[PDB]
RNA sequence: UAAUUGCGAUAACGAACGAGACCUUAACCUACUAAAUAGUGGUGCUAGCAUUUGCUGGUUAUCCACUUCUUAGAGGGACUAUCGGUUUCAAGCCGAUGGAAGUUUGAGGCAAUAACAGGUCUGUGAUGCCCUUAGACGUUCUGGGCCGCACGCGCGCUACACUGACGGAGCCAGCGAGUCUAACCUUGGCCGAGAGGUCUUGGUAAUCUUGUGAAACUCCGUCGUGCUGGGGAUAGAGCAUUGUAAUUAUUGCUCUUCAACGAGGAAUUCCUAGUAAGCGCAAGUCAUCAGCUUGCGUUGAUUACGUCCCUGCCCUUUGUACACACC
């Protein structure tokens, strides 16, 4: 690392974040490696991006959706419910504030509290109406590993939507204790509660 | 005889035109630092061409921007690929190649579309719905 | 004095006003078509047809 | 070393260069200051209710300076907004073109901006530099 | 709670009334060499590795 | 003199002919001459329901028709000008001349 | 800045005009509880009377609040541009009134009654309750009781 | 659809009957060849005639095609 | 008005409106142990109301107690300094 | 295969139509072909920050040079190209690579035979027959009505709040339109709270309105979970504009008034990338009036690539007491 001089002032902070590695805004995309397999190479690390404002070319296909961030994926389940469908100029802004959240409380890497949440919360059992014929009634199957992922961030995202519907607490900070909630477990999260009812649910149509 | 070069980006609509001189090293917005776009989130997706390689690539040549059209995300992506593009253009063929090839590999391997731009278009509407893709609705009583 | 844009639509006009008074009149002449060129201080009709000194 | 209005942001320009005349304080007073709703699209005045002539001449200065001649009539478009016509949906709605009138004729005898060719509003001799002038120790406040 | 960790060897097909759910034969990490059906949901590659709450339930062959 | 001349015909190939004759014209004159600027096709849109009557699924078509614009800028003196704008005449071709 | 502490002058809920006017609110926000005075209304007398607007209305000086009520009372001789008011020129004098908590029923009443006695089309159509604003009314207004 | 159609399995289907000692397996230069050789009313029949020769100068190359 | 519903009402919130000493002394002595304070966090905490946890924060940040991080509208995220 | 799209036994030889090919449109060309009706760099005159070489600008009779971006004509450009697996191993996709472009690249136009007693005699001077034809069912004029209102539905618009509302700021599109023997779009100055008015100017249009400075939007603010600054239905009063004439308010502006609605049950609709969904602009209607439509651009998700469950569609076998054919 060297500062640089230039006509046109551009400040240090800037300059540092990117010559030692390419980082985050301000935090770290490295060492958030995943503890529970079977979600490895379907949460995309290893691959930092600076802003999740990205368009990615995603939609011929059937399986290349393990490749993009998890953090972008957070971000555009954000928008939906209407009003604020698209918009992801607040989207990218209120996980900005987020990531500021899970940085004072729960002190670990808010990239790793994310990502463990979203492993704890995905459920592996859900039920499909399966029979051979009229006498057909919930029948008990395996979720898939990208599915995981999908159900997981399914219930995170609206977790702060319905929570901070009609209840002072916005949706930057209602995000914050949903993942907080999640990662480490305490059932009075929205998604956790949910997952556990969804299994159980599964689990008596054996 | 002024060494220069000029090539362009763009966008879904939008079209950058960013002008590669050698130079101080100086950056403008269409008449301003490149620290002032303001979406105050985007600053960094288009700090990507500037910091990935690193400004001592940036520090004996100066570029200016000129962006029309597109929305304001558009004219962000706008300013993106003609700098990326110009870094790669200007070290072709005044900077030696060796210079240049390293660079594509140090954009196209991050994200894709600094250097090869999008095939996407909007599609026009068609009647029988409000946009291009679904219906009004239906109603059978 | 009218838009270059009015003037093809009413010169279009020209030729559909013509087309169906030459085959009203014209009908039992085995008329089959006309066309309209422009000159400067001169305009010409062509009406084709099969009994030319018919209708002439 | 050299400063450029367009080598500093644009939101504290302008709240740096409105208190100037708030301090100065002789230019003028339309004499329905406050009273009148500045559009007819925002229902609600200026919230603050203190200036909207000291401070909207920091930000119609600062295009008249940027470009070459707006006039009265552009900013209308320009500042304007959607007008929430109640159970209709919405539409551009142009602004109130008195006190956009009146402002400039307050800058024309403060040498700020004059008559032009080609119709509209320039900015005069003393106005580029005074816009210069004052935007220069906005970049030496961090000091 | 023991939960199973079992990887795709292929995928055998689509299966549902509206085939939602697709046909997986794995194998186990541990104590490899054995090899069991099981309907997945979502959609499933090879060399993804699933987890399960139970074990010893094959699912029912569609032949 | 400055003499201007404007193609404003409907047909491409019909109207690069007239173009195409008279920048030749000029050129084996040896006359200084502006190239030939075709203007963008400004497009006259109709758009109307096919059905004469009001039933039946709201199908809507558009017709279009396009207008292809030429003009080119001479210099030449007034006795080869008269005969230039007396020729190169074609069917629904329209080619107007002003001097300066 | 810097908050003011606390002070004894404090008051709950006021009386003036007949209308028992909140506190806790903002009195430009605060003033709308009594009829004939809107959003509006409030925000410009407010200003008028030197009050501080960002202040409240359960902290507000007595003497404050009567001049309030005259610039409330005679818009118009406190320099007003008189456009503002709600019955201007109004049918009987030519002076410029406004309707307040007690005068903006007695004065619907009586426009309500000025064109009954008449027997216009929009006094018997008030009588009748229907839409007397030329709507469509085939479709809407099913339930309006 | 990449099924290509019968204006496209005859015209070149008639080349290597008659073009055998002649344009190679490389695609660039048959195109180059039919574009002159043959009387294509369009470019995407052309381009894909040279493609459909390919495919069969390919299939020459290691023993011979029936048909 | 076809309803099967019940449209329950809510519990009617007492957040107060201005601050006072007996409450002004008390966010003094408990703005610490809050690793995080915010105008929603000081809502359900110490009784004040909206805009008097936004004037709050723009005072016990003028003289300053514990270190600001954001200055971003529509959300303050500030903590505890050493 | 999307396609009797392709292809090989074998009682058939070729063909025609359809699909496709084709036309339009969409993106690439720093290579061909030109441009103050479009631009860019430099030199003249000139403004500002600094004064030190620089940065941001303006200038039409100050020229000079060029065409990346914008317009274009002819063209080039993709044909699934290169490679490993699959099936008498007979041709694509997968896996990856290349590229601007690899779901016929995207989307449209065109779109077969045969039928419906489908709609249309209110577009026609396109019609047969029937009616009528002088207090005419012909024409015109005056005032009404098509809007009328206990109620039941359809297509929709505004919403039920902090992913918020409102206030000052930053501020970006493309599709188009526009007056002559007429009175169209009108920048600019001035007046006005606003609506709007007034005096000139520009434009038959890449030169002017127009960069259509759109809106959703981003920054600072105020509010604070209260049917509250959500929501603005209802009403009352005044000022304007269109129109000979607006009363059952044409429409715009100003103040006041402030209802349901607290996310909506059975049911039910549409939708697979710049796509849904959200956002506004232009045009068609227009002397005045969008909550309609036809287009355009703006921000941009989730979930599959599936199956025959439903509802339909296509081909073959089989059954038929059906033939205006399962109503
Ligand atoms: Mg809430
Ligand atoms: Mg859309
Ligand atoms: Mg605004
Ligand atoms: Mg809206
Ligand atoms: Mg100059
Ligand atoms: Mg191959
Ligand atoms: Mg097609
Ligand atoms: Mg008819
Ligand atoms: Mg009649
Ligand atoms: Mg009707
Ligand atoms: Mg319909
Ligand atoms: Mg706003
Ligand atoms: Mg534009
Ligand atoms: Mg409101
Ligand atoms: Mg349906
Ligand atoms: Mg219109
Ligand atoms: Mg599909
Ligand atoms: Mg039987
Ligand atoms: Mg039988
Ligand atoms: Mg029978
Ligand atoms: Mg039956």
């Amino acid at each position: 690392f060297t500062p640089v001089v230039l006509a046109t002032p551009i400040p240090e902070e800037v300059q540092q974040a990117q010559t030692e590695i390419k980082l985050f805004n301000k935090w770290s995309f490295e060492e958030v490696e995943v503890k529970d397999a079977s979600l490895v190479d379907y949460v995309q690390v290893r691959q930092p991006i600076f802003v999740a404002h990205t368009a990615g070319r995603y939609a011929n296909k059937r399986f290349r959706k393990a490749q993009c961030p998890i953090i972008e994926r957070l971000t555009n389940s954000l928008m939906m419910n209407g009003r604020n469908n698209g918009k992801k100029l607040k989207a990218v802004r209120i996980i900005k504030h987020t990531l500021d959240i899970i940085n004072v409380l729960t002190d670990q890497n808010p990239i790793q509290v994310v990502v463990d949440a979203i492993t704890n919360t995905g459920p592996r059992e859900d039920t499909t109406r399966v029979g051979g014929g009229g006498a057909a009634r919930r029948q008990a199957v395996d979720v898939s590993p990208l599915r995981r992922v999908n159900q997981a961030i399914a219930l995170l995202t609206i977790g702060a939507r319905e929570a901070a519907f009609r209840n002072i607490k916005t949706i930057a900070e209602t995000l914050a204790e949903e993942l907080i909630n999640a990662a480490k477990g305490s059932s009075t999260s929205y998604a956790i509660k949910k997952k556990d009812e969804l299994e159980r649910v599964a689990k008596s149509n054996r | 005889a002024v060494p220069s070069v000029q090539t362009f980006g763009k966008k879904k609509s939008a079209t950058a035109v960013a002008h590669v001189k050698a130079g101080k090293g100086l950056i403008k917005v269409n008449g301003s630092p490149i620290t002032l776009v303001e979406p105050e989130i985007l600053r960094f997706k288009v700090y990507e061409p500037l910091l990935l390689v690193g400004l001592d690539k940036f520090s004996n040549i100066d570029i200016r921007v000129r962006v029309t059209g597109g929305g304001h995300v558009s004219q962000v992506y706008a300013i993106r690929q003609a700098i990326a593009k110009g870094l790669v253009a200007y070290h072709q063929k005044y900077v030696d190649e060796q210079s240049k090839n390293e660079l594509k590999k140090a954009f196209t391997s991050y994200d894709r579309t600094l250097l090869i731009a999008d095939s996407r278009r909007p599609e026009p509407k068609k009647f029988g719905g409000k946009g291009a893709r679904s219906r009004f609705q239906k109603s059978y009583r | 004095l009218i838009s270059k844009k009015r003037k093809l639509v009413a010169d279009g006009v020209f030729y559909a006003e013509l087309n169906e008074f030459f085959t009203r009149e014209l009908a039992e002449e085995g008329y089959s078509g006309v066309e309209v060129r422009v000159t400067p201080t001169k305009t010409e009709v062509i009406i084709r047809a099969t009994r030319t000194q018919d209708v002439l | 070393p050299g400063v450029s209005v367009r080598d500093v942001a644009a939101q504290d320009f302008i709240n740096a260069y409105a208190s100037f005349l708030q301090r100065q304080g002789k230019l003028e007073v339309p004499g329905y200051v406050d009273i009148v709703k500045t559009s007819s699209g925002n229902e609600m005045p200026p919230q603050d209710a203190e200036g909207w002539f000291y401070k909207r001449a920091a930000s119609v200065a600062r295009h008249i300076y940027m470009r070459k001649q707006v006039g009265v009539g552009k900013l209308n478009k320009l500042y304007g907004g959607a007008k929430s016509r109640g159970v209709r949906p919405y539409k551009h709605i142009d602004a109130s073109g008195s006190i956009n009138r009146k402002v400039l004729q307050a800058l024309e005898k403060i040498g700020i901006v004059e008559i032009s060719p080609k119709g509209g509003r320039r900015i005069s001799e003393n106005g580029q530099r005074d816009l210069d002038r004052i935007a220069a120790q906005t970049l030496e406040e961090d000091e | 709670t023991p939960v199973t960790l079992a990887k795709v060897i292929k995928v055998l097909g689509r299966t549902g009334s509206r085939g939602g759910v697709t046909q997986v034969r794995v194998e186990f990490l541990e104590d490899t060499s054995r090899t069991i059906v099981r309907n997945v949901k979502g959609p499933v590659r090879e060399n993804d590795i699933l987890v399960l709450m139970e074990s010893e339930r094959e699912a029912r062959r569609l032949r | 003199i400055k003499i201007r001349i404007t193609l404003t015909s409907t047909k491409v190939k019909q109207l690069e002919n007239v173009s195409s004759n008279i920048v030749k014209n000029a050129e084996q004159h040896n006359l200084v001459k502006k190239g030939p600027v075709r203007l963008p096709t400004k497009v006259l849109k109709i758009s109307t329901r096919k059905t004469p009557n009001g039933e039946g699924s709201k199908t809507w078509e558009t017709y279009e028709m396009r207008i292809h614009k030429r003009y080119i800028d001479l210099e030449a003196p007034v006795q080869i000008v008269k005969r230039i704008t007396q020729i190169t005449i074609e069917p629904g071709v329209d080619v107007e001349v002003v001097v300066a | 800045s810097l908050v003011v502490q606390e002070q004894g002058s404090f008051q709950h809920i006021l009386r003036l005009l007949n209308t028992n006017v909140d506190g806790n609110i903002k009195i430009v926000y605060a003033l709308t509880t009594i009829k004939g005075v809107g959003r509006r209304y409030s925000n410009l007398v407010c200003k008028k009377a030197d009050v501080d607007l960002h202040k409240r209305a359960g902290e507000l000086t007595q003497e404050e609040l009567e001049r309030i009520v005259q610039i409330m009372q005679n818009p118009t001789h406190y320099k007003i541009p008189a456009w503002f008011l709600n019955r201007q020129n109004d049918i009987t004098d030519g002076k410029d009134y406004h309707t307040l908590a007690n005068n903006v029923e007695s004065k619907l009443r009586d426009d309500l009654e000025r064109l009954k006695k008449i027997r216009a089309h929009r006094g018997i159509r008030h009588f009748w309750g229907l839409r007397v604003r030329g709507q469509h009314t085939k479709t809407t207004g099913r339930r309006r009781a | 659809g990449r099924v290509r159609t019968k204006t496209v399995k005859r015209a070149s289907k008639a080349l290597i009957e008659r073009y055998y000692p002649k344009l190679t397996l490389d695609f660039q230069t048959n195109k180059r060849l039919c574009d002159e050789i043959a009387t294509i009313q369009s470019k995407r029949l052309r381009n894909k005639i040279a493609g459909y020769t390919t495919h069969l100068m390919k299939r020459i190359q290691k023993g011979p095609v029936r048909g | 008005k076809k309803k099967w519903s019940k449209k329950s009402m809510k519990d009617r919130a007492q957040h107060a409106v201005i601050l006072d000493q007996e409450k002004y002394d008390r966010i003094l002595k408990e703005v610490p142990t809050y690793r995080y304070v915010s105008v929603s966090v000081l809502v359900d905490r110490l009784k004040i109301g909206g805009s008097l946890a936004r004037i709050a924060l723009r005072h016990l940040e003028k003289e300053g107690i514990i270190k600001p991080i954001s200055k971003h509208s529509k959300q303050a995220i500030y903590t505890r300094a050493t």
